């Protein structure tokens, strides 16, 4: 009944938190930082 | 595809702050 | 003013790419996929 394609929410809310710290910390390279952020998040989930 | 449209607007929101931080 | 800069671009093309990878592969957990993409970015050139 009425089919189509959509996008899962949460992606924007996630980058939003990242976009913030990126400016507050103002690191030299965001690459390594991006890896240090998400990688650290896993520590939160058990 | 549609992703090129939803991913193009999502970026517009993040850049709206990173670029508006060094001005206002 | 010759001394008022603090907004280096680059985060745009980077985030957009993540939008095309997560939507193409559509992994079950983005948290882990996030650490996989960026972490590999460190070996793309620099």
């Amino acid at each position: 009944h009425m089919g189509h394609i959509q996008i899962p929410p949460g992606l924007t809310e996630l980058l939003q938190g990242y976009t913030v710290e990126v400016l507050r910390q103002q690191p030299p390279d965001l690459v390594d930082f991006a890896v240090e952020y998400f990688t650290r998040l896993r520590e939160a989930r058990r | 595809d549609l992703i090129e449209e939803a991913a193009s607007r999502i970026v517009d929101a993040v850049i709206e702050q990173v670029k508006a931080a060094g001005a206002y």
